[PDB]
C-alpha cells in the first residue's frame, strides 16, 4: 500500500441463485488481495434451542466438507494459510462474515473461492468433529466471562429491552454449547446458508473478467432456497418510562442516565443524506453544550454527557449519562432530568451551530475537489464498511459534493427541530447503577416523571455559555542560586553537580540524546513518608499532576505541552517521588519552568478534584464487598500481616478540600532532589537554567523510606470465592540476595530456563490449566530474588499444580544443560548490543548505578555482564529461584 | 506486578491500574469507567 | 456517527 491507489473500479453481479458479489479492482499495491463473504445471519436468528449455533456454525464450517473431508482449516493449513492472520471469521447479532487473505494473494484466488464455497454449502457439520470443537468453543466461552461482559448484558437488557438482543448474546450458553447436538447446526445451517443469503466481496490486484468466471465456477451450483423472512431486529418501541438497574457485584460502575429510543432512519420524507448531516450538526452542538453544563451540577452527579448509540438496524438510543457519587444517585438522575428540561426549553447556541457548519463546509469542500486515494487497507477499511451495511460506496469527492448540497438546506431552525424530535421521543428509559452494598431501591416510574413534572414548572437559567480560554504562560524567575561544587565522571561523560538548596545533578552527556534533553528528579518523598498521609499524599500527586500549576487549568495544562513538544509526569511511589519529563533542548527553561512551578505552586482543578473523588469513591464501594477486594485483603495479610496503608472511608472522601492536599504535596516537594539530566549540550549551556529554576527550590532533608517488605515463612490459604468457574493459583517465594549486576542477570536467565522447564514439566492438558507465568527477578531495592509462579486453571486439579511446580523447582538445578546456558548467552549477547545506544537503558542505568554506587561506574563496562553467565553460575542461581523456607500460596477457587 | 493503561476516547484520557493477569475491559469496568500500554478506542 | 469528519 506504498503508492496510494485512485478509486476503484467497481463491478457487481448476482448469479442465478441469487448470490451476490461485488468486484472492486485497484491500480492497488500488486498482486493483493481481499476476499470477505457475508451469509446474513447472526444469533438473533436463533431458535430457542439454537443458543449460540450461530456461532457454533461459524466454528464447524472450517471442519469436514465433501471435498475435504479432514476439515477445510486443514487444507488450508496446508497450503500455508494461518489462522488469524489469513482466515478468519466473526459472528454478531446479524450476520456471519468470513475473511480471507490469501498467503500468495491473487494466485490462490481460485483456491480461496473453493474453500469458502466448501465452508458456506458443503460443510459436514459432523458430530465427531463437533466433539472436537466445543473443547475450542468452551474456551473461547471462558475467556468471555468477565464483569465486563456481565456489565455489557446488563446494558444490553434494558437499553435493548423488548427485542430479541438481551436473550440472544452470540456465545450462547454453557449447556447449549456441550449439549446441543451437530443435528441442530445441521438445521441452522440449512435454514440459513443459501446464495440469496449471502454476497461476496473481492478487493485488490484482480482481472474482474477473470474473477467472476471463478465465482461462477464455485457458487453457481448452489440451489435456490429461500430463507424465512425477517422482520424483528428492532426492539418494539412504545411510550413509556421504564426503569433499569444495570447491577453487577465486581463492578465499580456508579452512574444514571435518562434515554430515549426512537427510529432514527425515519428522514421524514427529506434526503437520507442530509438527516445524516443534521445528526452530525446536532451532535457536535449538544457536545459542545453539555460540556459547558457541568457548571449546573450538584456535587453528587460529574461528567454528564451525551451519547447515541444503535440499537437495531432501524433505532437508535440517545442517552444523558452521568457519575454519582454513591449514594447521591436520586439527587443526580434529578440534576439529569433539569439539564435534559433546560435543553427542551431553550434553543441551541446559534454561533456554535454556525462554527460546526461552517467547520463541515471547509472539509466537505475540500473533499470534493480532492482525487481520493488511499492505501489499500484503507481501500479495505472504507470498502467493508457500506458493504457490511449493504450500502454501496459513494467516494469522498462525491460525498463532498453531497455535503454542500446538503449544508445549503440546512439552518439552526432545523438544527433545534432535529434535536427536540430526539427529546420528544415517548420510549424512554432511566438507569441506574450503584457500586457495591450502597443502599439502593429502584424508583418507581412515577418517581421519575415526578421529577419531570418539577422540572417542567421550574425556572430554570438559560444555557451556560462558552468560558473564555485561559491562556497560560510561565512566571518570570530572577532569583538564581548556584552551584556550589563539581565531581567529574569523565570516563562515563557524566558531571554530578551540587547545588546551594541541596539538590544534585547527575548530568550525563550522551550524544544519543540528539537535540531532545531527558529529565528524571527523584527524591525520597513516597506516599510512605513518615510526615504524610498516605492516600491523600498520592491523590494530591495525581491531581497535581493532571492540573498544573495552580493559575492553569488540566486542559490548557495538556495545550501548553503540546505546543512545546513538552512532556513532564509525577509518580509517586510508596518510597520515592519521581517526576520525568522530555523537550527539545531549546525548550529546557520551560521545561524547567515548568517543573518549578509544580514545586513551589502546584494547582488543584476543581473538576479533576470532583472527577477523582467519583472514582476513589465508586472503588472503595465496589472494593469493600468486591471478590478482588476480599483477593487483596487476604494476599496483604498472608504476605505483609497488615496493610501498609488504606483507602479512607467515603465520607473522609466526601470532605477532602484542595488546601490540605495541597499540604501532602507540599512536604513531598520539600525532599531534596536529584535530576538525572541526559542531554548532548555544553555546561555553559545547562548551568544559567540549572541555577535559575532548580537551585532556587526549597527544601528540608528528608529520611529514606522503609521499604514495605514481604515477610518470611510459609503460609498459605484457600478461597472459595470465585464468581467464575476457574481457580487462580498465586504462590511467592524470596531469597535475600546482595544486587550486582552479574546476580541479576544470572537471575534472569536462570527463570529463562526455570520458564521452559515448567512448562513442559507441568505441559499435560489433563491438569487443566489455561494460563500460567513464572516471574523471578533480583529486585535490586530490597536485594532479594522474588519469584512468582501463577496459575489459572480448571478448578478439578488445581490443588495439584504447586505441588508440581514444586517438583520441577526441586529438580531444575540439575537438569539444566549446558546447550541451554550457551543459547541463553547467545540470545543474551544480542539483546544487549541491541541495547547499546538505547536511551532508555542508558538512563535505566544512570539510576541504578547512582542508587547502589553513588556513582555513574554502572554506564561503563556493559561488555563483561554476559561473561557472568556460565553453567556453574546460572545453576547455581536456578537453586536460588524458589526457597522453599519463604513460600506464599494462595488458592482461589470457585464459590462453593 | 501493576501496571497503568490509558485509555483515548472522544470525551478524554481516562487511566487505570490493572494487575498482569488482568484483562483490559474487565480492570476499567472493576474501575466504574464507561467505555465501549496505551490502547485507542 | 460522523458522515464528515473534521478532526
Ligand atoms: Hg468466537
Ligand atoms: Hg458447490
Ligand atoms: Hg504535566
Ligand atoms: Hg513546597
Ligand atoms: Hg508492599
Amino acid at each position: 500500500e506504498e503508492i496510494k491507489s485512485p478509486l476503484p473500479v467497481f463491478k457487481e453481479g448476482t448469479l442465478a441463485n441469487g448470490f451476490r458479489y461485488t468486484l472492486v479492482q485497484l491500480e492497488g499495491p500488486k498482486t493483493r488481495v481481499d476476499i470477505r463473504l457475508i451469509v446474513d445471519v447472526g444469533s438473533i436468528d436463533e431458535k430457542d434451542n439454537e443458543s449460540g449455533v450461530a456461532h457454533m456454525v461459524e466454528h464447524m464450517v472450517f471442519r469436514a466438507s465433501d471435498a475435504f473431508p479432514q476439515g477445510v482449516s486443514t487444507e488450508l493449513h496446508k497450503q500455508g494459510w494461518g489462522r488469524g492472520q489469513s482466515y478468519n471469521a466473526v459472528t454478531n447479532y446479524e450476520r456471519t462474515m468470513y475473511m480471507m487473505s490469501p498467503p500468495k494473494g491473487n494466485l490462490d484466488l481460485g483456491a480461496t473461492l473453493q474453500a469458502l464455497s466448501q465452508m458456506t454449502g458443503h460443510a459436514k457439520l459432523l458430530q465427531s468433529d463437533l466433539d472436537d470443537e466445543r473443547k475450542i468453543i468452551l474456551e473461547e466461552w471462558r475467556g468471555k466471562l468477565g464483569v465486563a461482559e456481565r456489565m455489557n448484558q446488563q446494558r444490553v437488557q434494558a437499553i435493548r429491552h423488548d427485542s430479541r438482543y438481551p436473550s440472544r448474546p452470540v456465545i450462547g450458553t454453557e449447556e447449549s454449547i456441550n449439549d446441543t447436538p451437530a443435528s441442530v447446526l445441521q438445521d441452522f445451517y440449512q435454514r440459513w446458508y443459501h446464495p440469496s443469503n449471502m454476497r461476496l466481496m473481492i478487493i485488490g490486484d484482480i482481472t474482474p473478467a477473470d474473477a467472476e468466471r471463478e465465482i461462477q465456477r464455485y457458487f453457481a451450483a448452489l440451489p435456490n432456497v429461500a430463507v424465512p423472512t425477517r422482520d424483528y431486529y428492532e426492539p418494539l418501541l412504545k411510550p413509556q418510562l421504564k426503569v433499569a438497574r444495570l447491577q453487577d457485584s465486581q463492578s465499580g460502575s456508579s452512574q444514571v442516565s435518562f434515554v430515549y429510543r426512537f427510529n432514527d432512519k425515519d428522514a421524514f420524507g427529506q434526503s437520507e443524506y442530509r438527516h445524516r448531516l443534521l445528526t452530525q450538526i446536532t451532535m457536535s452542538a449538544v457536545t459542545r453544550q453539555v460540556r459547558r453544563q457541568k457548571a449546573e451540577l450538584p456535587q453528587d452527579a460529574s461528567s454528564l454527557v451525551v451519547r447515541k448509540s444503535d440499537i437495531g438496524k432501524t433505532t437508535a438510543a440517545l442517552g444523558f449519562f452521568a457519575n454519582v457519587m454513591p449514594g447521591g444517585h436520586d439527587a443526580a438522575i434529578s440534576a439529569v432530568l433539569k439539564e435534559i428540561e433546560r435543553f427542551k426549553r431553550y434553543p441551541l447556541n446559534e454561533q456554535d451551530i454556525t462554527e460546526i457548519t461552517s467547520d463541515i463546509r471547509e472539509v466537505a469542500q475540500r473533499m470534493s475537489v480532492t482525487p481520493e486515494t488511499r492505501e489499500f487497507a484503507d481501500w479495505v477499511q472504507q470498502l467493508t464498511i457500506v458493504w457490511q451495511q449493504d450500502r454501496p460506496y459513494v467516494g469522498s469527492q462525491q460525498r463532498g459534493k453531497d455535503a454542500l448540497e446538503a449544508l445549503d438546506t440546512i439552518k439552526g431552525e432545523d438544527v433545534n427541530r432535529h434535536w427536540q424530535r430526539w427529546l420528544a421521543s415517548p420510549d424512554t428509559l432511566a438507569q441506574f447503577s450503584v457500586p457495591g452494598a450502597t443502599p439502593f431501591t429502584l424508583p418507581k416510574p412515577d418517581a421519575i416523571s415526578k421529577l419531570q413534572k418539577q422540572w417542567a414548572l421550574a425556572t430554570l437559567a438559560p444555557l451556560r455559555l462558552e468560558e473564555k480560554k485561559i491562556i497560560p504562560e510561565l512566571p518570570s524567575v530572577t532569583q538564581s542560586g548556584k552551584r556550589t561544587a563539581v565531581k567529574t565522571f569523565a570516563a562515563q561523560k557524566v558531571e554530578q553537580w551540587q547545588l546551594s538548596n541541596g539538590d544534585r545533578v547527575v548530568w550525563l552527556r550522551a550524544p544519543e540524546a540528539g537535540k531532545k534533553v531527558y529529565l528524571t528528579a527523584t527524591s525520597q518523598a513516597g506516599f510512605m513518608a513518615t510526615a504524610m498521609n498516605p492516600w491523600q499524599a498520592q491523590l494530591a500527586s495525581q491531581l497535581v499532576n493532571q492540573s498544573g500549576p495552580a493559575t492553569w487549568s488540566g486542559e490548557s495544562l495538556s495545550n501548553w505541552k503540546k505546543e512545546k513538544t513538552l512532556s513532564l509526569s509525577i509518580d509517586q511511589e510508596a518510597d520515592q517521588l519521581t517526576l520525568s519529563g522530555t523537550a527539545p533542548t531549546e525548550q529546557l527553561a520551560s521545561l524547567f519552568g515548568l517543573y518549578r512551578e509544580l514545586n513551589v505552586a502546584p494547582g488543584i482543578d476543581p473538576d479533576v478534584m470532583k472527577e477523582s473523588m467519583m472514582s476513589l469513591a465508586r472503588q472503595k464501594a465496589n472494593d469493600d464487598q468486591s471478590v478482588g477486594g476480599k483477593r487483596a485483603s487476604e494476599m496483604t495479610k498472608l504476605r505483609f500481616g497488615e496493610p501498609a496503608w488504606q483507602q479512607p472511608e467515603i465520607a473522609e472522601l466526601k470532605k477532602i478540600s484542595a488546601p490540605a492536599l495541597l499540604s501532602q504535596w507540599h512536604k513531598a516537594a520539600s525532599a531534596p532532589v536529584t535530576y538525572y539530566l541526559i542531554a548532548d549540550m555544553p555546561a555553559t549551556q545547562l548551568l544559567p537554567q540549572v541555577e535559575r529554576y532548580l537551585a532556587t527550590i526549597p527544601r528540608q532533608p528528608a529520611s529514606e523510606v522503609k521499604q514495605h517488605l514481604a515477610l518470611s515463612g510459609k503460609r498459605e490459604a484457600t478461597s472459595a470465592i470465585n464468581v467464575e468457574p476457574r481457580a487462580d493459583i498465586l504462590t511467592w517465594s524470596f531469597t535475600p540476595h546482595a544486587w550486582t549486576p552479574q546476580a541479576a542477570v544470572q537471575v534472569s536467565i536462570a527463570r529463562n530456563i526455570a520458564s521452559k522447564y515448567l512448562k513442559t514439566s507441568l505441559r499435560d492438558d489433563a491438569l487443566g490449566i489455561y494460563r500460567m507465568r513464572v516471574d523471578s527477578e533480583l529486585e535490586d531495592k530490597k536485594q532479594r530474588i522474588e519469584t512468582e509462579v501463577s496459575f489459572t486453571s480448571a478448578p478439578e486439579r488445581a490443588q495439584e499444580l504447586w505441588t508440581l511446580a514444586e517438583q520441577a523447582f526441586s529438580e531444575l538445578p540439575t537438569k539444566i544443560t549446558q546447550q541451554d546456558v550457551d543459547e541463553q548467552k547467545a540470545q543474551f549477547i544480542r539483546a544487549e548490543k541491541g541495547r547499546q545506544g538505547d536511551l532508555t537503558t542508558i538512563q535505566r542505568r544512570l539510576i541504578l548505578s547512582y542508587r547502589h554506587y553513588n556513582d555513574p561506574r554502572y554506564l561503563s563496562n556493559a561488555s563483561k555482564l554476559a561473561d557472568s553467565i556460565t553453567l556453574e553460575s546460572v545453576r547455581a542461581m536456578s537453586a536460588k529461584l524458589y526457597n522453599p523456607d519463604n513460600r506464599v500460596l494462595y488458592i482461589t477457587l470457585p464459590q462453593e | 506486578a501493576t501496571y497503568k493503561v490509558k485509555f483515548i476516547t472522544p470525551e478524554g484520557e481516562l487511566e487505570v491500574e490493572c494487575d498482569d493477569d488482568v484483562y483490559v475491559l474487565d480492570a476499567a469496568e472493576e474501575a466504574g469507567i464507561d467505555l465501549p500500554v496505551t490502547i485507542e478506542t
